[PDB]
DNA sequence: GGAAAACACCCAAGACACCAGGCACGAGACAGAAAAAAACAACGAAAACGGCCACCACCCAAACACACCAAACAC
DNA sequence: GTGTTTGGTGTGTTTGGGTGGTGGCCGTTTTCGTTGTTTTTTTCTGTCTCGTGCCTGGTGTCTTGGGTGTTTTCC
């Protein structure tokens, strides 16, 4: 399993003229997993600081929070509830 | 309320730290470098805080937050 | 009489590094704590536990940086610490970029 | 799959020109030490009339094409393409004057 | 709309980060935005990471991004190399800083 | 109890339930408590004896956390270990540089 | 009331088994206690990540083994491994 | 076969070509002999961890992944190799 | 004296090529895994992260210790230097 | 910290040589897969004592008061 | 040195509250067979790692010159 037909997508919706490298996409495998990994441990932590047995998006948006820096977890914090937004109406 | 860490406070921590001459521009430069350091602990603990839905900040919210940084603190019930 | 400039500041240092009082006014931190926090979120309340941990861990890191800044100062030859040398410390722990 | 280099003409793999560049160019070119959008802009495969060089010094079709100061070998007649205009000011600077072989400028 | 991807007009698998979030062992539950907004998240700095690494590939007059040009936009953004200051790119080499 | 049956004084009881609670793995094995109980236990051994020594040496029949310190700091593979840890009131060992002192 | 647990039994069992003439304060033992939970989250995280590396449900001896292996130095998790295979061996051949 | 101190093969050009991608402009002599030391001890502590997650996965082949759980245990997260 | 320097540090800063010679490195890497496992095997893809990682580690070293040395107004670089490096990093 | 002397370390330029490097082929250990086979961990249950909370009393050393000691700087 | 004399360690009597021990109880470890499956086990395939070999020259490097930049000295 690896992300290299999602990275080609969001880099067409990005740059339609630019390509990527196999190892590029090897990178960028590693770092969806590592950031994934990162996030969904500090969710765990949290649960578990608070004494909860599941991971709702409140954690998810506290752990985003935590790990991302200012600006960054901002924009990230928006794209997140815009897109849990989205999908709760639809 | 950062000119009340006073010049002997810092004198002290840096004999603390064995310093034997000091400028003067040190007092500035370790209230800034403190200020950082507090603002990051203070922020990751009010993170905490805010997601713990409390309006008290515990001594376990900066406990959590010095682990986050990778300062482990002993002694306050962790 | 006078001592040497020096003299009671190792005098000083073999007297706190002997002892762990915490060198910084307790007050005057509270409200610097409590001004930093008011930042984030206004009325805030902090168990005292919470204010005696940030001090401990203020001053830890504080010495532990003085520290550096010694073995810098030493390096260059020199005995009085410089905001110069804390940045070449921060810089070279990997705090400051 | 080969590629012509549109300066000198010669004719070579594109990953031969991408790996180790133009024998004769790389003077002026660096074509080695160039991005594939470079190396595209002074190497095309769409060209027309191979041509094999055994002498350059005695070959009067070498001089005719301007390829007897050249490392003989696969030259095209025609090539699909020309010099972009920053690489023609950049030829033009170090004082080499370039003629394209497009065909369309005689 | 009967993937989830489309019900939240995202590009990454909600499904496969569901199935990373449950046999990954952090909770014994999971809820049904949880993986929304993290394959959101996780879709959005992707291609924050994208936009510079294309940025410094047409910077370099290249169409495909190298690891080069990873290293580059990882190194060159003050957030994201205060996000990834422990990360080593295999083939990036190191920014001109003299 | 299962300490007594390992010839433990730390608890295997607890220690098993700790991790089966604490979302570690799906199952845990009979020998991994066991074990980490013996460990736990000689490390703690191991500090406490050297504290003891820290808290006689300074004529002490109480170890405070100035001894932990001390012991920390002092033992090579300890120090180590707990290379980046902060002891509240722990202090720092006296150390001054040779270039300060006097001449 | 609240009967939350700890290790202070256990490391005054230990502390009196090294040194019998040697008290500990309270500030001390709430510092043995972070460190004894402190060390158990290292190992178990560490025991953890082996298991799912080599996709085992089972955290057994072996994980113990080679965490304390990988985490402690030589001589200390020398002396670490050689208990824990005496307390297992012991524990394994009663029961 | 056994291999016998292999440190020498990290010539002193390598080392110079290490140092000035660094931006070392002058380096002393003895730098060349101190870098290898720190090498050395640097391999030593990965080669240790990578070598004990090959042996308990009862392996005989150091693999990749090895490599990264090694690195990835020091701080070391390196990406193009998997992750 | 001093130009060709610049031309180098210029190089290889714009360059991502490995900077040890790979077959001295594999060599050195079977040698100091010859005293943790003997007679180990190693994939190609383990020797090429490991020779990555070092050189990025050696490269990171060296940029302190340069930082260091022109601390103390130098231009060179002393094995104190890395010392003091390694000292200040947290390494032991 | 600045100015001053100056020397020899390191770089620079050069020619000579090695073995890395590149590629190849061969061999096969061992890795990956498959199929087999069982004890081991989880589950419920019952079970009993350890570990918790309360409370008690003693004495280590905190504290205050004396002193000899022995470095400091003055001469 | 020669000298008085500030700093600091050693010593003693006094206080007390926190360390230690002991009673009461309740809840969590404990013993246990059965269930069910994650292991272990064995056997087989086959890739790629090891193993070796040849030839080239990119590279490694031994060394002379020397200058600049490091170490020291004075103020
Ligand atoms: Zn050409």
């Amino acid at each position: 399993e690896s992300y290299s037909i999602y990275v080609y997508k969001v880099l067409k919706q990005v740059h339609p003229d630019t390509g990527i490298s196999s190892k590029a996409m090897g990178i960028m495998n590693s770092f969806v997993n590592d950031i994934f990994e990162r996030i969904a441990g500090e969710a765990s932590r949290l649960a578990h600081y608070n004494k909860r047995s599941t991971i709702t998006s409140r954690e998810i948006q506290t752990a985003v929070r935590l790990l991302l820096p200012g600006e960054l977890a901002k924009h990230a914090v928006s794209e997140g509830t815009k897109a849990v937004t989205k999908y709760t109406s639809a | 309320n950062i000119q009340g860490i006073t010049k002997p406070a810092i004198r002290r921590l840096a004999r603390r730290g064995g310093v034997k001459r000091i400028s003067g521009l040190i007092y500035e430069e370790t209230r800034g470098v403190l200020k950082v350091f507090l603002e990051n602990v203070i922020r990751d603990a009010v993170t905490y805080t805010e997601h713990a839905k409390r309006k008290t900040v515990t001594a376990m919210d900066v406990v959590y937050a010095l682990k986050r940084q990778g300062r482990t603190l002993y002694g306050f019930g962790g | 009489h006078r001592y040497r400039p020096g003299t009671v500041a190792l005098r000083e240092i073999r007297r706190y590094q002997k002892s762990t009082e915490l060198l910084i006014r307790k007050l005057p931190f509270q409200r610097l704590v409590r001004e930093i926090a008011q930042d984030f979120k206004t009325d805030l309340r902090f168990q005292s536990a919470a204010i005696g941990a940030l001090q401990e861990a203020s001053e830890a890191y504080l010495v532990g940086l003085f520290e550096d800044t010694n073995l810098c100062a030493i390096h260059a030859k020199r005995v009085t610490i410089m905001p110069k040398d804390i940045q070449l410390a921060r810089r070279i722990r990997g705090e400051r970029a | 799959r080969e590629r012509a280099c549109m300066l000198c003409g010669i004719v070579l793999p594109g990953r031969v020109f991408m790996q180790n560049g133009c024998p004769n160019c790389d003077s002026v070119l660096n074509l080695r030490d160039s991005d594939q959008a470079t190396v595209n802009e002074c190497t095309s495969s769409s060209f027309e009339g191979l041509v094999a060089v055994g002498d350059n010094e005695h070959s009067w079709v070498a001089k005719w094409l301007r390829v007897d100061r050249f490392q003989p070998g696969l030259y095209a007649v025609r090539v699909d393409g020309r010099l972009p205009s920053d690489i023609v000011a950049a030829l033009e600077q170090y004082g080499v004057y370039y003629r394209p072989r497009d065909g369309s400028v005689i | 709309a009967k993937t989830r991807s489309s019900r939240a007009g995202l590009q990454f698998p909600v499904g496969r980060v569901h199935r990373l979030l449950r046999k990954g062992n952090y909770s014994e539950r999971v809820g049904a935005g949880a993986p929304v907004y993290l394959a959101a998240v996780l879709e959005y700095l992707t291609a924050e990471i994208l936009e510079l690494a294309g940025n410094a590939a047409r910077d370099n007059k290249k169409t495909r991004i190298i690891p080069r040009h990873l290293q580059l936009a990882i190194r060159n953004d003050e957030e994201l190399n205060k996000l990834l200051g422990r990360v080593t790119i295999a083939q990036g080499g190191v920014l001109p800083n003299i």
